[PDB]
RNA sequence: GCGCAAGACGGACCAGAGCGAAAGCAUUUGCCAAGAAUGUUUUCAUUAAUCAAGAACGAAAGUCGGAGGUUCGAAGACGAUCAGAUACCGUCGUAGUUCCGACCAUAAACGAUGCCGACCGGCGAUGCGGCGGCGUUAUUCCCAUGACCCGCCGGGCAGCUUCCGGGAAACCAAAGUCUUUGGGUUCCGGGGGGAGUAUGGUUGCAAAGCUGAAACUUAAAGGAAUUUGGCGAAGGGCACCACC
C-alpha cells in the first residue's frame, strides 16, 4: 500500500432506487463536510435514511449496477 | 441431413462408383 | 540498481522568436559519457505543442510540430516541423447530409523547404434553406478543389518558411479559398488540416540564429 | 529531480499516456518531448489476479503510485493523451481511463490539455476472426 | 411469409454492397443492413467535471468530446438490447426514437 | 519517441442516393471509348416486339504457370471446456486471400415476381435535364451564371394513403383491367419420396456443368391465418408452499 488513508465520513441526503442482484442493498447520494458542494453515489446495504451519516474507508468510489 | 450435406455426401458417393467403374473396366 | 535520474539535468526548450510565447517548458538528458554525448538526444526531438498555448489571444484548436535542431548551453532552440489540427474538432466537423473536398499538394518555398499542405473544406447549408440534403454536383466539386490547389499553390511560392508560418497563425489561406468558392458553392468550414515536409536541406547555423531574432 | 528552477515561479509540465483497454491499463508518464519517460506503472503490478487488471481500483492504484512518484520527482502538470485498443479492433476507451484520470486529478497534480489519440485506421487491414465472427 | 415490406435492409437498385464488420463481433454485414449508431460522448462523465475544472489550469476550460462510430450485427444488437422487437401492427414505424436528455 | 521497408485496403463524408444488361463499381489527377434522360417546327420512312440453332459477359470457392506474400486463415499442432468435444473458445499455422496468362459456368445469381405496349385515384418528397417567376447572396447599378425559395414537364430508384380492383390469405397501384374468361410473344409445373439418382451423349487437365429416367413405396407432404402452448425471447408486476 505504502501510504495510509485517514477514515473519512460523510452525509447521506437522498435515497436512489435499491438495487442488488437479490435486492439486499440501497443506492444514496453521499455528501462530504470538507466541501459541501461534494456530493457522490456509493452503495450501502441495510435500512439507511436520510439524515445520518456513513464511514467510508475507500472515499473515490462511485455507485454500481446490477453487475 | 440438410440438402447441401446430403449433396456432398452423394458427391462422394458418386466420386466412389465413378472410381470403381473406371478401375473395373 | 543506482537510481537512473541522479544523472539528468533539467534543459529549457525555446521557441522561436516569431511567436510571443518563448518558453515551452523543459525535458530532460544523461549526461556525457562516452559514446552517449548529451547534446545527440536533443538532436531529434519532436514537441507536440498547442496554439493557445504558444499565442495569447488566439484558437486552441490547432498545434504546431516543433524540432530542436542544436544546443547552445542550457537551451534547445526549435524550429518549424509540422501543423496539425486537434482529432475533436477533426470529428466535430464532419457531417451527415453534407459532402467533402480535399487537396493535397506537392509545393516548395523559395527557400530549399518543401512542404506538403492538405485541406478540407465543408457544405454550407443556407438561412432560408427548407431542403436537407445539401448536396453538390461532381463538377461543383472538382472546380472548388482546382481552386483551392490554385490558391495553395500561388499563395507560398513567393514567400519563405517565416512567411508562410506567419500565415498559418491566422486563417487566411482559408479565408481566401473560402472567399475563392464563393459563386461556385457555399463553404462554411474550411481549415488546413495537415502540414508535412519531405525535403531536408543542408543545415545553416546562420539561417537557424536569424530565425531566432 | 534537481536544478536551478523554483516551485513558486512556475510549474513543470509532462505528457501522460493513459492506453485504457478491456484487459488492462497502462498509467505512462513521459515527458514534454514524449521521448523520454519518468516512470511507467501498469495496472497489473498492484493486482495479483488479473481478472481485476480490468478493474477501476488497479487503475486508481497505479495512478496514485505513478502520481506520488512524479510529484515526489518535481513534476506537478500533466497533459492527457488518452488511447484506446485502437486499430481495427476497438474504438471505445476502456473501464480504466475515468479512473486513472480522476486518481491524477486527486492526487495533487494540475491538468491541462485533453485529447484523444486512439489510431482510427483509413479502412486498412482484414479484421481478427471469420466471417460469423465470435459465437458464444 | 413476407415480414417486411423490405428485406431487412436499405438495398433498393444495388443488388451489392461492400461489407463491415461487426464491434463486438467479427461478423461481416452489408453496410446498408447493420444497425449504425453514432455515439456522442465526452471524456469525464457526470460527476468528475467539477475535480476536473477545479485541477486544470486555464480557467473556464472547454471539455473535449469523444466521437465514435458504432456498427452493430442485429444479433449483437438485439443482445445488447440497443433495439428489441415489436408488434405487427407498430412495425411500421420509421420515425426514431424520442430524446430528452 | 524518431525513421525505414513490404503488402493489403480506401474509414468518418456514405443516405431506402447514383450508374451499369447482370455479376458489380468509392484516394486526387491525366488520356481513350461508350451510354440513358432532357431540348429540337433537323434527318430516313415502318427499318418494329419476343425469340430454337448459335454468341458475349458472368460473385466467391476450385485447377494449371509465374512474381509476391502485411493481416486474416481451410487441413494440421496444442491449452482449456465436457462423461465423450478431433465442436463453440484461445495461441501458432500450410494451401488460399493480392496481380498477370490459360480454364469451369456454379449461388437464397432473390424483387423467391419474364419482355414490349394501352388504360386505371390522391399526396409529400428525392436524383437528372429543360421552362417560368416575388425575393437574399457571389458586398450595394444592370445582365447571364452558380447558391436558396415557389411551381410545371419527361424518364427513373422509392415512400405514405385508399372499400378502383384482385387474392386462400399474408399482401399488391400491380400480383388490377379474369366466367362480363382472347393485346403480341419466349421459357416452364402436374400429389410426396425414389431423384437431380443409374445408363448413354456432350463438355472439362481435374473437380464438375448441360441433357435426364425407371422399378418400387406412400395418403398425405404442403401455403396463409386464429386461439391457451412452450422459449436457456423481450417488456411490466406478485408470492417466505421463492430468495435476500
Ligand atoms: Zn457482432
Amino acid at each position: 500500500t505504502s501510504r495510509v488513508q485517514p477514515i473519512k465520513l460523510a452525509r447521506v441526503t437522498k435515497v436512489l432506487g435499491r438495487t442488488g442482484s437479490q435486492g439486499q442493498c440501497t443506492q444514496v447520494r453521499v455528501e462530504f463536510m470538507d466541501d459541501t458542494s461534494r456530493s457522490i453515489i456509493r452503495n450501502v446495504k441495510g435500512p439507511v435514511r436520510e439524515g445520518d451519516v456513513l464511514t467510508l474507508l475507500e472515499s473515490e468510489r462511485e455507485a454500481r449496477r446490477l453487475r | 441431413m440438410r440438402a447441401k450435406w446430403r449433396k456432398k455426401r452423394m458427391r462422394r458417393l458418386k466420386r466412389k462408383r465413378r472410381k470403381m467403374r473406371q478401375r473395373s473396366k | 540498481v543506482v537510481d537512473p535520474f541522479s544523472k539528468k539535468d533539467w534543459y529549457d526548450v525555446k521557441a522561436p522568436a516569431m511567436f510571443n510565447i518563448r518558453n515551452i517548458g523543459k525535458t530532460l538528458v544523461t549526461r556525457t559519457q562516452g559514446t552517449k554525448i548529451a547534446s545527440d538526444g536533443l538532436k531529434g526531438r519532436v514537441f507536440e505543442v498547442s496554439l493557445a498555448d504558444l499565442q495569447n489571444d488566439e484558437v486552441a484548436f490547432r498545434k504546431f510540430k516543433l524540432i530542436t535542431e542544436d544546443v547552445q548551453g542550457k537551451n534547445c532552440l526549435t524550429n518549424f516541423h509540422g501543423m496539425d489540427l486537434t482529432r475533436d474538432k477533426m470529428c466535430s466537423m464532419v457531417k451527415k447530409w453534407q459532402t467533402m473536398i480535399e487537396a493535397h499538394v506537392d509545393v516548395k518555398t523559395t527557400d530549399g523547404y518543401l512542404l506538403r499542405l492538405f485541406c478540407v473544406g465543408f457544405t454550407k447549408k443556407r438561412n432560408n434553406q427548407i431542403r436537407k440534403t445539401s448536396y453538390a454536383q461532381h463538377q461543383q466539386v472538382r472546380q472548388i478543389r482546382k481552386k483551392m490547389m490554385e490558391i495553395m499553390t500561388r499563395e507560398v511560392q513567393t514567400n519563405d518558411l517565416k512567411e508562410v508560418v506567419n500565415k498559418l497563425i491566422p486563417d487566411s489561406i482559408g479565408k481566401d479559398i473560402e472567399k475563392a468558392c464563393q459563386s461556385i458553392y457555399p463553404l462554411h468550414d474550411v481549415f488546413v488540416r495537415k502540414v508535412k515536409m519531405l525535403k531536408k536541406p543542408k543545415f545553416e547555423l546562420g539561417k537557424l540564429m536569424e530565425l531566432h531574432g | 529531480s534537481l536544478g536551478p528552477q523554483v516551485a513558486e515561479g512556475e510549474n513543470v509540465f509532462g505528457v501522460c499516456h493513459i492506453f485504457a483497454s478491456f484487459n488492462d491499463t497502462f498509467v505512462h508518464v513521459t515527458d514534454l518531448s514524449g521521448k523520454e519517460t519518468i516512470c511507467r506503472v501498469t495496472g497489473g503490478m498492484k493486482v495479483k489476479a488479473d481478472r481485476d487488471e480490468s478493474s477501476p481500483y488497479a487503475a486508481m492504484l497505479a495512478a496514485q503510485d505513478v502520481a506520488q512518484r512524479c510529484k515526489e520527482l518535481g513534476i506537478t502538470a500533466l497533459h492527457i493523451k488518452l488511447r484506446a485498443t485502437g486499430g481495427n479492433r476497438t474504438k471505445t476507451p476502456g473501464p480504466g481511463a475515468q479512473s486513472a484520470l480522476r486518481a491524477l486529478a486527486r492526487s495533487g497534480m494540475k491538468i491541462g490539455r485533453i485529447e484523444d489519440v486512439t489510431p482510427i485506421p483509413s479502412d486498412s487491414t482484414r479484421r481478427k476472426g471469420g466471417r460469423r465472427g465470435r459465437r458464444l | 411469409t413476407k415480414k417486411r415490406r423490405n428485406n431487412g435492409r436499405a438495398k433498393k437498385g444495388r443488388g451489392h454492397v461492400q461489407p463491415i464488420r461487426c464491434t463486438n463481433c467479427a461478423c461481416c454485414v452489408p453496410k446498408d443492413k447493420a444497425i449504425k449508431k453514432f455515439v456522442i460522448r465526452n471524456i469525464v462523465e457526470a460527476a468528475a467535471v467539477r475535480d476536473i475544472s477545479e485541477v486544470s489550469v486555464f480557467d473556464a476550460y472547454v471539455l473535449p468530446k469523444l466521437y465514435v462510430k458504432l456498427h452493430y450485427c442485429v444479433s449483437c444488437a438485439i443482445h445488447s438490447k440497443v433495439v428489441r422487437n415489436r408488434s405487427r401492427e407498430a412495425r411500421k414505424d420509421r420515425t426514431p426514437p424520442p430524446r430528452f436528455r
